[PDB]
């Protein structure tokens, strides 16, 4: 059995090959107590990772180990992972290969830092490391496409073929889930709702993802909403308290349409999506438009998928059809594009082995799986 | 053409 | 009736097909009506004003 | 505040 | 020795159909190709566009190499420790399309396209093999 | 710590990915409910179906041996050829593809375009008529006729004497807004949205009115139109093909191959989609040329029969921008 490991900014997600859904899902998050223990004897620990970490969030300060999706401290990224293995997988990782993933246009700096710490830390006997984004469509069920990578770091888009990636077509654009919570909170106070700290960071996290969708017509629903309370909903924070916001549900997600709403110069994904589909060859440019899909958790918007169809209509020449491919699974997508991957019979191929790697090096990486 | 070198 | 003076000049697409077929044939008391009030409503005389190269 | 701080 | 025993060498596994080697320096012209294969018909204009200064112009409607249409993959001929080139054929009405990769040294380039099926990385691995070993014999 | 299969390196990777539900059962397990065209595998079918699973010639002559000539007779073509020595996926490639090719091709066409029809028919007919629709609004609509009779005589009064036409295209309502006045900033269309709402109430506001002329310009007629024809020329390559093809003929078949038994009850409601939907579009193309002659222009110019709402829409939206201005900038 091979394990299929899933480090995200966001969420972590790990199983097993041939599974249909993640064993093991848990926030990517590291904690370090910020006050002093006055009652001795429990054995706390000194850091807190994942569930446990968010069920003791308020007394704890959270950081992100992965931040634009750049690794800032490696100290703590195999702390997840070992909390990864022993705690929520429970399986010795000394018998299984293991599946972990890349990022695209990722520096060569991290490519052997994960290879220098898994072969040697945890001595896992196998290994191979894919995109993301690859894996996004393999679940999808083709293997030529352009993917909507969308996450909580950061946003790539990637015209795909055969399996193989363009690097040149590669963009990167910087609107993730991140910055749309920064916008949302930045927004919410508008109302009289502070939430600046961290730990409420999740809080306004849950709000989004339950309340905010996309709305088709930016102009047309702001005029509603200002005339009408219909669209006001009721949030219950924690504490009891009762929150209702009025427009904010569709006007935080709109700024990934509107990035000017931030400030970024750079445009929208709707854009980009277009942009990047100049940038590759006339021939085969029949085929992408009509195999796009979407992926990452920041794609889960009501109602985002007809109002992306809309606008990149307008930019896409009149001859052209558009087939935007939402798959409801497309959350997990990324994980089961990996069991898929790592359940091939032909998958042992191209394993890097503990023996080929010492006379190899950590060079082997770059060239062997690429 | 130049002569060619041993092979590998 | 006819302007004094010259007037900008807008050039459309004559009706290759048979104008029997076409709706402009066909002399509505309608279209009357807008030849008649445009000849009494003075917006003629703005024209000649405005639109004089 | 209404939700948070004291204000 | 014996230019053509390279191709030999080349095709000792069959994982290729066809191999060729070319001297890019002063006037283009193959030393040693399959013979009626793609690769022997290679035009020293289209080494030109290989080895010249624009890396860009290929990626607007790809380049043909050897009259046959391919797309290109990753250009990193000019970049110092592979020197290596990646392409794919490109067909019509769903014909099969081939893995193309080329290897520059400091004389020559190695050309390689696999058979129908094989991944470009066993493609890939051989020709910066056999280009890494001509390199160390200074050509 | 570390730890005689014909099939091609690349076909292995594509199998596993499609068939990853049924990974826990047996070759002989699968090779049973692909056959009963169940709904669970209405997606993996279509995986077989591509061109990369059946352009194997290579393939087809190693598997050959081991094919079982199940047109006549029901027995192994060679003498042992045990199909137990074969891996998983090669025993399912010689049974479904090198066994089955005879009819393969003309079992996924019935099936191909039995999922096409069951989700497309219920759209088709909204669409032809929307199409059918907006042409008898536009061509039954005094409003749209007035404001051409009064832009009419206006343009006949500072055109000259020897260009006092009496009619004009449709396609000729795109001058005004290139029309400007000595100091640019009023054009044309702008005199006539202040000159109709002083004098015209009747002609104040005609987008209400007609709205289904502005959806219609979003669809393509010529698409439309080709797309509904291809269920037709579907339909009837069918008809040959059950009654006088490869699918009339019972003898090549499994026991277990329901695809008979499950073609034929649609068979008849299949009959009865396509007429319907051959009634909607004559009903489309009648309604769509009455309303083309009305106003001058021909369906013969492939651009004018597409382009047909689109010039109507843009002088829609052309007049809307105009009015908006002209009220902006005076209140
Ligand atoms: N239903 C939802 N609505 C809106 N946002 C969501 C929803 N579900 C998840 N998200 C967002 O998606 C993010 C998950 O990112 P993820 O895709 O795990 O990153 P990575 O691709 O790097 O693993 C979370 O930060 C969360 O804010
Ligand atoms: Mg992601």
């Amino acid at each position: 059995a091979a394990l299929v490991v899933d480090n995200g900014s966001g969420m972590c997600k790990a199983g097993f090959a041939g599974d249909d859904a993640p064993r093991a899902v848990f926030p990517s998050i590291v904690g370090r107590p910020r006050h002093q223990g006055v009652m001795v004897g429990m054995g706390q620990k000194d850091s807190y990772v994942g569930d446990e970490a968010q069920s003791k969030r308020g007394i704890l300060t959270l950081k992100y180990p992965i931040e634009h999706g750049i690794v800032t401290n490696w100290d703590d990224m195999e702390k997840i992972w070992h909390h990864t293995f022993y705690n929520e997988l429970r399986v010795a990782p000394e018998e299984h290969p293991v599946l972990l993933t890349e990022a695209p246009l990722n520096p060569k700096a991290n490519r052997e830092k994960m290879t220098q710490i898994m072969f040697e830390t945890f001595n896992t006997p196998a290994m191979y490391v894919a995109i993301q984004a690859v894996l996004s469509l393999y679940a999808s069920g083709r293997t030529t496409g352009i993917v909507m990578d969308s996450g909580d770091g950061v946003t790539h888009t990637v015209p795909i073929y055969e399996g193989y990636a363009l690097p040149h077509a590669i963009l990167r654009l910087d609107l993730a889930g991140r910055d749309l919570t920064d916008y949302l909170m930045k927004i919410l106070t508008e109302r009289g709702y502070s939430f600046t700290t961290t730990a409420e960071r999740e809080i306004v996290r849950d709000i989004k993802e339950k309340l905010c969708y996309v709305a088709l017509d930016f102009e047309q629903e702001m005029a509603t909403a200002a005339s009408s309370s219909s669209l006001e909903k009721s949030y219950e924070l924690p504490d009891g308290q009762v929150i209702t916001i009025g427009n904010e549900r569709f006007r935080c997600p709109e700024a990934l349409f509107q990035p000017s709403f931030l400030g970024m110069e750079s445009a929208g994904i709707h854009e980009t999506t277009f942009n990047s589909i100049m940038k590759c060859d006339v021939d085969i440019r029949k085929d992408l438009y009509a195999n796009t899909v979407l992926s990452g958790g920041t794609t889960m918007y009501p109602g985002i998928a007809d109002r992306m169809q809309k606008e990149i209509t307008a930019l896409a020449p009149s001859t052209m059809k558009i087939k935007i491919i939402a798959p409801p699974e497309r959350k997990y997508s990324v994980w089961i594009g990996g069991s898929i991957l790592a359940s091939l019979s032909t998958f042992q191929q191209m394993w890097i082995s503990k023996q080929e790697y010492d006379e190899s090096g950590p060079s082997i990486v770059h060239r062997k799986c690429f | 053409p130049p002569p060619p070198p041993p092979l590998p | 009736r006819r302007p004094t003076r010259r007037l900008k000049q807008m050039h459309w697409e004559k009706l290759n097909s048979g104008l029997e077929f076409t709706f402009w044939t066909g002399p509505s008391d309608e279209a009357n009506k807008i030849l008649e009030t445009l000849h009494t409503s003075g917006v003629l005389d703005e024209l000649d004003e405005s639109f004089a190269m | 505040w209404x939700a948070x701080c004291p204000a | 020795a014996g230019w053509n025993a390279y191709i030999d060498n080349l095709m000792a596994d069959g994982t290729c159909q066809d191999a060729a080697i070319v001297g890019y320096k002063d006037s283009p012209c193959v030393w040693a190709a399959v013979p009626g294969k793609t690769f022997v018909n290679i035009t020293p204009a289209e080494v030109g566009v290989l080895v010249g200064k624009d890396r860009s112009s290929f990626y607007v409607n790809g380049l043909t190499l050897g009259g046959q249409k391919c797309m290109v993959i990753r250009d990193s001929l000019l970049q110092d420790g592979e020197f290596s080139m990646d392409l794919r054929t490109k067909s019509t009405g769903g014909a099969p399309t081939f893995n193309v990769t080329v290897t520059k040294t400091d004389k020559t380039l190695v050309l390689l396209m696999g058979k129908e099926g094989v991944h470009g990385g066993l493609i890939n691995k051989k020709c910066y093999e056999m280009a890494s070993h001509l390199r160390r014999s200074q050509y | 710590k570390t730890l005689t299969d014909y099939m091609s390196s690349e076909l292995q990777k594509l199998f596993g990915i499609h068939f990853h539900k049924l990974s826990h059962k047996n070759p002989n397990e699968i090779i049973r409910m692909i056959l009963h065209c169940d709904d669970s595998m209405n997606e993996c079918v279509e995986f077989l179906s591509s061109d990369k699973v059946l352009n194997q010639p290579k393939l087809k002559a190693d598997l050959e041996p081991y094919r079982i000539d199940w047109a006549n007779g029901g027995d192994l073509v060679n003498s042992e050829k045990d199909a137990s020595e074969l891996s998983r996926w090669d025993y399912l490639y010689v049974r479904l593809i090198v066994d089955l090719g005879g009819y393969w091709n003309q079992r996924m066409n019935a099936l191909k375009v039995k999922n096409i029809i069951e989700t497309n028919y219920e759209n088709l007919v909204r669409q032809t008529k929307l199409i059918g629709r907006a042409a008898l609004e536009l061509r039954d609509s005094k409003v749209f006729k007035g404001l051409l009779y009064l832009i009419l005589y206006l343009g006949n009064y500072m055109n000259d004497y020897v260009r006092q036409a009496k009619g004009f295209a449709i396609g000729s309502l795109q001058r005004l807004p290139l029309i400007k006045n000595a100091n640019n900033t009023k054009s044309l269309l702008h005199i006539l949205d202040i000159t109709i709402r002083k004098h015209f109430p009747q002609f104040d506001n005609f987008s209400p009115e007609l709205s289904t002329v502005t959806e219609a310009a979003k669809l393509n007629i010529e698409a439309i139109e080709q797309e509904c024809s291809e269920l037709i020329r579907g339909c009837q390559n069918l008809q040959i093909d059950c009654d006088s093809g490869a699918l009339s003929d019972p003898t090549v078949f499994h026991p277990d191959d329901k695809i008979l038994s499950v073609i034929l009850p649609w068979l008849m409601e299949g009959t009865k989609k396509m007429d319907f939907l051959k009634e909607h579009l004559r009903t489309m193309n009648t309604t769509l040329n009455n309303a083309m002659r009305y106003f001058g222009e021909q369906p013969n110019d492939p651009n004018s029969k597409n382009l047909f709402f689109k010039r109507v829409d843009s002088f829609i939206i052309d007049y809307s921008k105009a009015r908006s201005d002209n009220l902006k900038s005076e209140e």
